[PDB]
Order: structure tokens, then C-alpha cells, then sequence
């Protein structure tokens, strides 16, 4: 994906402070709140009626953690994001029918969540490095669409 | 469209911003330049180093303007009139860049407003910055003139009984060119000649015929279709640009004499307005 | 850039029929008419106040031919667009300060002009292959931006 060593270390250092479960749930909930059309995939998750119902929905939280856990493991493969995510790319296209635009929205919401969580520690250069990573992850998830 | 509770949330956050708005504005530009370096092409005349007086001044100007918009949120087109003129006729920043600054401003506010940046306020702030962006880009081409409306009626009149056939071709062109749009039709046969795609093309062309017929009253004429896409089908807004292009390609290929540069421009404007109306109820 | 045999065949066959002079000026002119903010880079070209002024503006026609000429050469090296456009990429960033989003708008206008000129011969599969190519060329031109 090509990051400099500096950027890699910046990404890795912060990620070590993340609670995957909490941040994962929060990012998926905020996605469904801020861009509610993304709710179209989760009608089986039950009550999505209000922001509070979304943010406290356990099915939302569980999916959020699953999604971010896969993200997290990808961070150990920044030099092969495409091969790492190839099978998940085919899955989201052939079976789940997820417009890859959702991955970019998700990436931007995750960046807001980190900024909210870490405040001043989330500096412009640290942001720039995460922006490349979520772009890279989105491209890798979209790679096998046909 | 800003609900009254949206306006309440923005005023809340922006008050909290208070005297730091200029600092925050500068930080958001610095975040933008670093994360999205293509945006630096609009500032080759600036010292873009960290803390520069030019960047700080830019941030304060931009912050004052957002303060003006918060304080006049129910009459933004008028409050921002001067600024819409300047970006449309002089600066001519490509619209896509407004989304990039809006994201970096949201990031900046998140990093500085731990207590206030709740999910609902985030949603409201996002919608507010999108409305600001919409107002600032509104004069770049400027909504449908009487010449635009004449051009559209004349071209769409020539389409006529072929409206449905051209709608089906437009979908087929879109599926082959932009395969991600296929994710919305997993229950269709998408092969060439598909009656399901023909049926879809007919419905879309028929709605467009209704839009041209009601061109001065499109939000009401398409209100039920706006509801359908926003709360049921939930097609991501970026895809409307892809179908509009493919419609334009389709028309060009069938209307060699009518597709002049002026008519091409008016049709693109018309399809963008249709797209705007169809996504207006999404949030 | 990888194209299927079918796709590369469609592209090359149609290109042999293209008058680079006529199509090139047409595509740049329509860009300036349909997306007038793109006029910001051509202040020294003369009158661009009306579609008619623009389309018949000889400097517009001359620049259009030059642009499509360089695109044409790129068709020769579809396997290495990045390396082929590296120098022009740096030029457009460091000297001309052109927002790469303009390359995408130009690509789409070009596809419109091809359909207009060629009619029913510009079939859906043929458009699809050209859309790939113009996307490839735009990403190649944006490659050296920093
Ligand atoms: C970078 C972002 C994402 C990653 C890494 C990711 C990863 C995953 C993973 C690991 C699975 C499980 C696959 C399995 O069953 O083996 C999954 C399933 C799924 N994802 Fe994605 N995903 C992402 C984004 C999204 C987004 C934004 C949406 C939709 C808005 C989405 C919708 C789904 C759905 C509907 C499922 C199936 C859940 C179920 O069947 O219970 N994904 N995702
Ligand atoms: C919420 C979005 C924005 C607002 C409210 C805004 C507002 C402003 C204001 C108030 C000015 C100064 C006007 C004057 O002093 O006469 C300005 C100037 C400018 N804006 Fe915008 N702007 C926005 C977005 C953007 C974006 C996204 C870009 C480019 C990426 C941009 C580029 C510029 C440029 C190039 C200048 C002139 C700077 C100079 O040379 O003095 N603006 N803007
Ligand atoms: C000019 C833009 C558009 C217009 C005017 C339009 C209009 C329509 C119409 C008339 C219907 C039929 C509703 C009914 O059953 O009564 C429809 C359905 C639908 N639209 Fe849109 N549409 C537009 C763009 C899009 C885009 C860009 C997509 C997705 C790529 C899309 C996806 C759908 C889907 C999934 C259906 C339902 C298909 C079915 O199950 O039969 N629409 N649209
Ligand atoms: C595939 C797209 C394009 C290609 C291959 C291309 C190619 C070129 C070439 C070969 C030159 C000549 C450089 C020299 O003489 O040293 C040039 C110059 C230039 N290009 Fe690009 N170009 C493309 C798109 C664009 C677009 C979309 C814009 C802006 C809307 C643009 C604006 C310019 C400008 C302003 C010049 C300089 C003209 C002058 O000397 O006044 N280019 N381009």
C-alpha cells in the first residue's frame, strides 16, 4: 500500500491504545446514524429508530466489533492489503451486495471516532496516515468487485 | 435539509467553539492539505508551512463565514451570497473539494469537543456543512434558466416514444461501465436484452418525462420517488451521477443533431437537479 | 492497466477512426462549456463567454488537439500508464497546479463526444472499455501529485 516507516509507526502506536470492541461498535453506530441509508443492510438487527436505539443496539455493537477486528488484523499486513482482503472483497460483492462507497463512508467515520477518542493526540500528520490506511483498506475491499 | 433540532445542535456546538473558531479553521485547512494534497493546487500562492500567517488568516475568514451561517441558518443562500459569487466566478474550486474540507472540519471539531460531539450532533454538523457547501457551489452553473428549460424540452421531445428504450440502454451502459451499481439489483437478470432491465429503464424514463413536464415543480412531482429512494431503496447518492452520465452518453449516441454543446450543458444541469431532488430526503 | 483482449480490441479498433484534431478540440470545448469552472486554467485563451465563442476558439482547438495527442500516445502503452505519464503528471502538479479532478471530468466529456461522433457503433461494451482507459489515464496523471 506504501506508507513511509514514520507513518507506519504512527498508525501502530495509536492503535495499541484502542479498545477494538468499543471503538468498533461506536464507528458502526455513527455510520448508521450519520448516513442512515447505510441501514439498508441491517433490517434484521432490530430497533434502529433513533440515534440512541442505534448506539445501544447489541447487534450493531457485535457487527461493529467484527468489522473492526478484521480491520485491526489488516494493520499487520499494510504491505499486502489486497491479498489480505481478497476473499472478503468477493464476499461483500457476490453475496452481501455492499456498494463499496459504504467502505469509504465507514473509513471517514472511523477517522472522526479516533479524533474524538484521542483528541489532541490525533494530530494532522497522524490523521494523514490513517486517511491513507482507510483509503487503502477501502480500495482493497473493492478490488474484487465485478 | 436542516431540521429545527439540527439547527439547535449546530448552534450548541458552534457556541462551544466560541473564540477558538479561527484557530480551528486554520487547523482544519492544515489537516486538509496534509491528508488530501490535491487541495494544495488551489493555494500555490501561499506559504503552506505549519503556522503560517496566510493559513491562519484563511482559517479565520472561513470561521467568520461559518459563524455568519450558523447565526443565519434559516437564510443561508442570502447570508452567503457574496461568498457564493466569489467561489463561482473567481476562485472556481471544484465542488468535490468542499467535501474534503467539511470532513477535516468535522475531524477538528471532534478532536476539540469531547463532551459535545455526540452521534446526533455529529450528524447535524455533517448535514450543516453539506448545506453550506451546496450554497457555496450553487452559482457555479446556477439552476435551470429559461434557455435550459427550452433545451431540455426540445431534446426530450425528440426522444419521445423512444424514452423507455433509451432508459434501458442507459442502465445497461451503467452496469457494464460501473459494475458497483450492480449491487442494487442482485435479484435481476442483468444480461443484455433482459426484460427486467427494460422494465426498469421504462419506469425511469417515464419519471423523467414527468420531471420535464413539471420542470418548475419537480420536488412535488417526484415526491413519492424521493421517499422511495431515501427510506426503502436507499441507493448511495454517488450512483445518481453515474446514471446521469450514462443517460447523457445514451442521448448523444441517438441524437447526433440535437446534442449540441449548449444542449449537453442544459441536460447535465437538469439531471443534476433531478438527482438532487431524488436524494433530498435521505437525511 | 490490464484490459481483457475484448476490451483492448474495442479500444484500438475505434481509435483508428478518430481524427485527433476534431475530437480533441470538441472534447476540450465541451468541458469548458459544461463545467465552466474549468475555465480557470485558460484565462489567456481569449473569449469563452458563450458556447459558440468557446467551441470556435482556435486556442481551445489547438490545446485540445495537444491534449488528445498525448492521450493517443498513452494508448500505445496501456501496460504502463504510470510510467508513460510520469513527466506530465509532475508538470500538471508542480507548474500548472491543476486539480486532478479535472482529468476525470475531461475523461467523461471525451466519452460523451465519442458517443456523439460514432453513434450506435459506440456500444455499451465499447463505452465500458473506454471508461476503464480514461480512469486509468486520469489516475496516471494524478500519480505524481504531492
Ligand atoms: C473496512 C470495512 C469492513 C470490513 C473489514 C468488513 C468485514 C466484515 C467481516 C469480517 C464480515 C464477516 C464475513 C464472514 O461471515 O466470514 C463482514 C460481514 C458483513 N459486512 Fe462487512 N466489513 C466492512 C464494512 C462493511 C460495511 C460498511 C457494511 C455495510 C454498511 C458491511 C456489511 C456487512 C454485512 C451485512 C455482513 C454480514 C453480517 C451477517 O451476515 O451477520 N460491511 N464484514
Ligand atoms: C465551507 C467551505 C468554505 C467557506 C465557508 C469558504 C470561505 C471563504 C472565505 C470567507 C474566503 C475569503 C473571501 C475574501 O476575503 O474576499 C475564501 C477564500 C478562498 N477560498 Fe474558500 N471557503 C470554503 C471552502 C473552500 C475550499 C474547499 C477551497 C479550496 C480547496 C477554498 C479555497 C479558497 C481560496 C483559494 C480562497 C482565496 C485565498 C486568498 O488567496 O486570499 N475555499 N473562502
Ligand atoms: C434519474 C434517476 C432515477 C430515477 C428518476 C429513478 C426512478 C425510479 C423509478 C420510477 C422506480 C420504480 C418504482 C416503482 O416500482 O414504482 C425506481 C426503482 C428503483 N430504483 Fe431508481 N431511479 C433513479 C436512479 C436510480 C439509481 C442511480 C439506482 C441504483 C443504481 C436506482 C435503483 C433503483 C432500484 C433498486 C429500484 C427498484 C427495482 C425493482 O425492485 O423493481 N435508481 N427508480
Ligand atoms: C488526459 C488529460 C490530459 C493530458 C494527457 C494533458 C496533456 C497536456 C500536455 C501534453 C500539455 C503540454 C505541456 C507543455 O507544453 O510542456 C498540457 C498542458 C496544459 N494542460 Fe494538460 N492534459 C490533460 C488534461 C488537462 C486538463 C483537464 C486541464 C485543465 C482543465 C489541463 C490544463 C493544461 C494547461 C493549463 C496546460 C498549459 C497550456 C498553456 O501552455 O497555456 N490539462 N497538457
Amino acid at each position: 500500500m506504501h506508507l513511509t516507516p514514520e507513518e507506519k509507526s504512527a498508525v501502530t502506536a495509536l492503535w495499541g491504545k484502542v479498545n477494538v470492541d468499543e471503538v468498533g461498535g461506536e464507528a458502526l453506530g455513527r455510520l448508521l446514524v450519520v448516513y442512515p441509508w447505510t441501514q439498508r443492510f441491517f433490517e434484521s438487527f432490530g430497533d434502529l429508530s433513533t440515534p440512541d436505539a442505534v448506539m445501544g443496539n447489541p447487534k450493531v455493537k457485535a457487527h461493529g466489533k467484527k468489522v473492526l477486528g478484521a480491520f485491526s488484523d489488516g494493520l499487520a499486513h499494510l504491505d499486502n492489503l489486497k491479498g489480505t482482503f481478497a476473499t472478503l472483497s468477493e464476499l461483500h460483492c457476490d453475496k452481501l451486495h455492499v456498494d463499496p462507497e459504504n467502505f469509504r463512508l465507514w473509513g471517514n467515520v472511523l477517522v472522526c471516532v479516533l479524533a474524538h477518542h484521542f483528541g489532541k493526540e490525533f494530530t494532522p500528520p497522524v490523521q494523514a496516515a490513517y486517511q491513507k490506511v482507510v483509503a487503502g483498506v477501502a480500495n482493497a475491499l473493492a478490488h474484487k468487485y465485478h | 435539509m436542516l431540521s429545527p433540532a439540527d439547527k439547535t445542535n449546530v448552534k450548541a456546538a458552534w457556541g462551544k467553539v466560541g473564540a477558538h473558531a479561527g484557530e480551528y479553521g486554520a487547523e482544519a485547512f492544515e489537516r486538509m492539505f496534509l491528508s488530501f494534497p490535491t487541495t494544495k493546487t488551489y493555494f500555490p500562492h501561499f506559504d503552506l508551512s505549519h503556522g503560517s500567517a496566510q493559513v491562519k488568516g484563511q482559517g479565520k475568514k472561513v470561521a467568520d463565514a461559518l459563524t455568519n451561517a450558523v447565526a443565519h441558518v434559516d437564510d443561508m443562500p442570502n447570508a452567503l451570497s457574496a461568498l457564493s459569487d466569489l467561489h463561482a466566478h473567481k476562485l472556481r474550486v471544484d465542488p468535490v473539494n468542499f467535501k474534503l474540507l467539511s470532513h477535516c472540519l468535522l475531524v477538528t471539531l471532534a478532536a476539540h469537543l469531547p463532551a459535545e460531539f455526540t452521534p446526533a450532533v455529529h450528524a447535524s454538523l455533517d448535514k450543516f456543512l453539506a448545506s453550506v457547501s451546496t450554497v457555496l457551489t450553487s452559482k457555479y452553473r446556477g439552476v435551470l434558466s429559461p434557455a435550459d428549460k427550452t433545451n431540455v424540452k426540445a431534446a426530450w421531445g425528440k426522444v419521445g416514444a423512444h424514452a423507455g428504450e433509451y432508459g434501458a440502454e442507459a442502465f445497461e451502459r451503467m452496469f457494464l461501465s460501473f459494475p458497483t451499481t450492480k449491487t442494487y439489483f442482485p435479484h435481476f437478470d442483468l444480461s443484455h436484452g433482459s426484460a427486467q432491465v427494460k422494465g426498469q429503464g421504462k419506469k425511469v424514463a417515464d419519471a423523467l418525462t414527468n420531471a420535464v413536464a413539471h420542470v418548475d415543480d419537480m420536488p412535488n412531482a417526484l415526491s413519492a420517488l424521493s421517499d422511495l429512494h431515501a427510506h426503502k431503496l436507499r441507493v448511495d447518492p454517488v450512483n445518481f451521477k453515474l446514471l446521469s452520465h450514462c443517460l447523457l452518453v445514451t442521448l448523444a449516441a441517438h441524437l447526433p443533431a440535437e446534442f449540441t454543446p449548449a444542449v449537453h450543458a442544459s441536460l447535465d444541469k437538469f439531471l443534476a437537479s433531478v438527482s438532487t431532488v431524488l436524494t433530498s430526503k435521505y437525511r
